[PDB]
């Protein structure tokens, strides 16, 4: 049976090299592969072939730092001065007959970018969803890193629980952190209370927006 | 510049059939094989199956029973049928450019372009397009709150995509009615607030919902 096996994740730091692996099954430990990478939102794309012979041909537009290369069953994907983009999950493919495979594919982390602070903005329900009947304070996170957020909301300064949605932390195309916290009402509740309170907590610091209506 | 495009209806019922096509521009689709590719939300990729027009078909075998991979030359398109589906097939479709054979019969393996990927969600809710309510704002973030839709995804451009710079777009929120909301939010320098306009553009293809709303002070 054909199959090629990665491992689920791999990790290494801002302007590092790393070498991802993939290992044909035994019977298939000639066939050449292809490397795919697929950035975090986006569909994938081709980055090169590796052939059995260790050669290897990228694909038109694919940065030189991407290299292959092969050893006995083992195929090789070896990044060069780790960049933010990098981090991605990467696909080993390869052709049988009648048919194709592809590995399980390694996230790759790239540690050690740029620490940075988020920055909160907290918006009211706005007058056209409050004459809709419905009222939904939204917490924008943005520009942070690493990314991990939590969130913690008040009315007046009491802690709120029920009807708070927030969301995975993901990449910006600055390549810091964004997240987003909603906080679902009804407009009675809304206009009962002084103000509503967003506070994100990032690396140990606290950063809080106020809203009143 | 060969281009693949995937097209689809968003949605589909459980035992239903998907039904979608990969259509090529910028060269041919002869002397290739086609492949077809999905995955599910969060997962890995699996090959459903190829076709070279003058050569073969066949498809993954735990998925053969269901699938029928077809060309039409005169369209420069492959098609891909899956019958019966359940919520198992709920996942982003792709095609993509394989290996070429040519004429003297030999090949050189291949897998090298990738179209955009299709959605599909196979459920039986109905589809239900977004209300869109403005985010209201030296820097200021405003954006735009898109409610309640279904299926995924909605697309939002700004000024008719001519702003593309503090733009995010934020994941969709899965909310207790089986509807989803996102937001997408723009940084804008505070000095162009009472002067340039923000208007996002909101596209719900499964609903053909077109939704603009501006985002003022």
């Amino acid at each position: 049976q054909l199959v090629l096996t990665q491992s689920p994740s791999a990790s290494a730091s801002l302007g590092a090299s790393v070498k991802l692996t993939c290992t044909l099954s035994s019977g298939h430990s000639n066939y050449a592969i292809a490397w795919h990478q697929q950035q975090p939102g986006k569909g994938p794309r081709y980055l090169m072939k590796v052939n059995r012979d260790g050669s290897h041909i990228r694909g038109d537009g694919i940065p030189d730092r991407f290299s292959g290369s092969t050893s006995g069953a083992e195929r090789y994907l070896t990044i060069s001065s780790l960049q933010s983009e990098d981090e991605a999950d990467y696909y080993c493919q390869t052709w049988g007959a009648g048919i194709r495979v592809f590995g399980g594919g390694t996230k790759l982390t790239v540690l050690g970018q740029p620490k940075a602070a988020p920055s909160v903005t907290l918006f009211p329900p706005s007058s056209e969803e409050l004459q809709a009947n419905k009222a939904t304070l939204v917490c924008l996170i943005s520009d942070f890193y690493p990314g991990a957020v939590t969130v913690a909301w008040k009315a007046d300064g009491s802690p709120v629980k029920a009807g708070v949605e927030t969301t995975t932390p993901s990449k910006q195309s600055n390549n810091k952190y964004a997240a987003s916290s909603y906080l679902s009402l009804t407009p009675e509740q809304w206009k009962s209370h002084r103000s509503y309170s967003c506070q994100v907590t990032h690396e140990g610091s606290t950063v809080e927006k106020t809203v009143a209506p | 510049q060969v281009q693949l495009q995937e097209s689809g209806p968003g949605l589909v019922k459980p035992s239903e059939t998907l039904s979608l096509t990969c259509t090529v521009s910028g060269g041919s689709i002869s002397g290739y094989y086609w492949s077809w590719i999905r995955q599910p939300p969060g997962k890995g990729l699996e090959w459903i199956g190829y076709i070279h027009y003058s050569r073969s078909t066949n498809s993954n075998p735990a998925l053969k029973s269901r699938v029928t991979i077809s060309s039409d030359t005169s369209k420069n398109q492959l098609s891909l049928r899956l019958s019966s589906v359940t919520a198992a097939d709920t996942a982003v479709y792709y095609c993509a450019r394989d290996t070429y054979y040519y004429d003297s019969g030999d090949y050189e393996d291949a897998f090298d372009i990738w179209g955009q990927g299709t959605m599909v969600t196979v459920s039986s809710a109905s589809t239900k397009g977004p209300s869109v309510f403005p985010l209201a704002p030296g820097t200021a973030a405003l954006g735009c709150l898109v409610k309640d839709y279904f299926p995924e995804p909605v697309t939002v451009s700004w000024n008719s995509g001519a702003l593309t710079s503090g733009v995010h777009t934020f994941p969709a929120v899965l909310q207790s009615s089986g509807l989803y909301s996102l937001s997408s939010v723009v940084t804008v320098p505070s000095s162009s607030l009472g002067t340039q306009t923000y208007i996002c553009n909101v596209n719900h293809k499964p609903s053909n919902t077109k939704v603009d709303k501006k985002a003022e002070p």
